[PDB]
């Protein structure tokens, strides 16, 4: 007993989308729900790995407030929604995209020159509309490698980074019970996902991180 | 499930609803028939409320 | 105790009588939680009498509602009192003061 | 006078204290008062009624 | 009235906050600027809804 | 003997059966309600905070 | 990725009982996610090491009383569910206690051994009170964890206990508060690496150079579960 603390299993993987899932433990002890259910939260929404479009440049503005004809929403909008697109860089800190395209007709992230060196994972993402029959559209888009959420803090356009993959993680404790007692804690952890990563595996990417502190301690 | 009214806008009565939710449960507990629905080892009770869900009782049954 | 009182618990502890409240003043001549036992000084005693004053304490037993009523020493072997001092705590108080 | 033995001690005299909340140590937005009531199990216990 | 209350408080706007005035994609970077504790609750903003 | 079986058991009885909670008085329909139960290691009725 | 990893450079033991460790340099965040994880499982889970039984020589239950001894039974029973000691390699052991003549009882009294060491040998059980008067009390120890009530415990024993043994609630769980707090710390020229302190009040039985380790351990296998998936 002394040192054989209960360990869960995997309840379930409950998997309700590719995008999003309820991964839940059973049994745990009295309050680890949360020990472990936030630990791997703070270190999921804020300090996981990854790639994220971080400037941009359209043909011929200063600053977002010009809100350039041809386009059917305003370039605040299309700054957001190009921070919108997720996407997988290899092997390099910074990278910048072009994007071009022209008729009359939406505008797709499949448009980009697509280098094959970096991955659109997700290609439908329509990133806006065109409203002139001269309508065309072209511009570079910096994506790079960094870590966690990064606000607007810090021709160029600046954007806040969405670097963690992680679109919202929540989880709660709940009652559990053996033969003799009720007093042990279930944990469900929800969690939902650009589609960079499978969830299922970022925790398990994320559960590395948390161990890997623990190396220097573990005897 | 627990919410009885999408049974009761097919038995447009709510009262009809509790005899027809007992003589189906009792077929199927007394009557020893078993559900159209597929069952989870629910009660009859719910069982007889989930057959309301497949469109497939009134009390001509 | 409570900590902010009125300063009325050092009146309800001992009027009512359930603290053990020293007959005559002396000095403590024996003490176990049982029984506390008083050398009463000259100044007070009777002239014939042995001149000691015991207390035996009621320990646990049901009050008419049935919580418990254990009386306890606050005194000490060798410990002087004066008459009318606390001797033994009450159930729900300490050195004499209420303590719900 | 309350505030002079506060001072008196080495407390805090706005007598709140920020807290965190151990289910993550986050801190609580605003302090919050913190101190030593008195209180009284009452003769109405449960298993006595259950 | 316990609910009542944390809904009010999770409501109010106060006219200086932190993360004051950015503009979001949605309620669920929402969520991640607040618990990350980027911006406050109660902070003016800019969203896309649906 | 309340042997450990038994609650696997009852936790398969119990495991939908309403039962009716009312107060006293009970001035008003709304007064009688039923629940599903679920068990508790305690001895209070733990009751819904809207209701 | 460019995660600085922590060792647990430091430690304070500022008196018997309360000590300093601190463990540097941390990331963002992780200064606050092992900050409370840490505390949380050191509340929850370090073992420790209780009283659990008491036999006195000539009582019959708890709310008797001997005859010169200041104090009812029963508060012999709060006092030494407070009393902790280390035992080497045991899951158990039995003390004896004996004293004799007037003045105070305490831990001190105990039949030493080499295998058990006590934390505070001024901890006091009773007073003796008459020139004749004794105790003898067999005092039993367990090793444990968390917090194990004695109604609970005998319900777990399931044979009866002898007529004039005295039960006692058992609190192992050695530490009885922890603080954490971040900072930042001068590494490689740079910002934003935290300190972190974690500093603590404990019974006095084990020191943080194993605790913070064994936390440290109980979290890293706990985690298991959530890599093997």
């Amino acid at each position: 007993s002394v040192t054989e603390f209960l360990k869960p299993r995997l309840v379930d993987i409950e998997q309700v989308s590719s995008t999003h899932a309820k991964v839940t433990l059973e049994p745990l002890e009295r309050g680890f729900g949360h020990t472990l259910g936030n630990a791997l939260r703070r270190i999921l929404l804020s300090s996981m790995p990854g790639c994220a479009v971080t400037e941009v440049e359209i043909d011929g503005v200063l600053h977002e407030y010009s809100t350039k004809e041809g386009v059917q929403e305003d370039i605040l909008e299309i700054l957001l929604n190009l921070k919108g697109l997720a996407v997988r860089v290899q092997g390099k800190d910074e990278v910048i995209l072009t994007l071009n395209k022209s008729g009359i007709g939406p505008v797709t992230a499949a448009d980009i020159t697509h280098d094959g060196d970096v991955e659109i994972v997700k290609p439908q993402h329509v990133i806006c509309h065109l409203t002139d029959e001269n309508a065309s559209i072209s511009m570079r888009i910096k994506v790079q490698r960094g870590r966690g959420y990064v606000p607007a803090s810090t021709g160029r356009l600046l954007v806040d980074a969405c670097y963690s993959p992680v679109e919202r993680i929540a989880y709660n404790v709940e009652a559990a019970r053996v033969e003799q007692r009720t007093d042990l804690d279930k944990l469900v952890i929800e969690m939902e996902t650009n589609g960079t990563i499978d969830p299922e595996e970022a925790i398990r990417r994320a559960a590395t991180i948390l161990a890997e502190q623990l190396e220097a301690f573990v005897d | 499930r627990v919410t009885v009214q999408d049974a009761v806008e097919k038995i447009g009565n709510r009262f009809d609803l509790v005899l027809v939710a007992a003589r189906r449960a009792r077929q199927m507990q007394v009557g020893g028939k078993d559900p159209l629905v597929p069952e989870e080892n629910d009660k009859t009770t719910v069982i007889a409320l989930r057959e309301i869900e497949e469109g497939l009782i009134n009390n001509q049954i | 105790k409570p900590l902010v009182g009125t300063g009325m618990e050092r009146a309800v502890a001992v009027d009512s009588g359930v603290t053990a409240v020293a007959k005559r003043g002396g000095v403590v001549q024996y003490v176990d939680a049982s029984r506390i036992v008083i050398k009463v000084n000259e100044d007070e005693m009777y002239p014939g009498e042995a001149g000691i004053d015991i207390y035996n304490l009621t320990k646990y037993t049901r009050s008419n509602q049935n919580t418990c009523i254990n009386q306890m020493p606050c005194v000490s072997l060798g410990e002087p009192v004066e008459r009318g001092d606390v001797l033994a705590d009450g159930p729900s108080t300490d050195l004499g003061e209420l303590a719900l | 006078e309350i505030k002079e033995l506060l001072k008196l001690g080495d407390l805090p005299t706005s007598g709140q204290i920020r807290l965190y909340d151990g289910r993550t140590g986050e801190q609580f937005e605003r302090p919050v008062t913190v101190g030593y009531m008195y209180m009284l199990k009452l003769n109405h216990l449960v298993d006595d009624k259950m | 009235q316990d609910v009542v209350l944390g809904l009010y408080y999770m409501t109010r706007d106060c006219v200086n906050a932190k993360g004051e005035g950015m503009v979001l994609t949605g309620p669920k970077e929402a969520e991640r600027l607040y618990r990350s504790g980027l911006a406050s609750l109660h902070a003016r903003v800019k969203v896309r809804i649906t | 003997r309340e042997e450990a079986v038994v609650w696997d058991i009852l936790d398969e009885v119990i495991r939908e059966h309403p039962v009716l909670l009312n107060r006293a008085p009970t001035l008003h329909r709304l007064g009688i309600q039923a629940f599903e139960p679920v068990l508790i290691e305690g001895k209070a009725i733990q009751l819904h905070p809207l209701v």
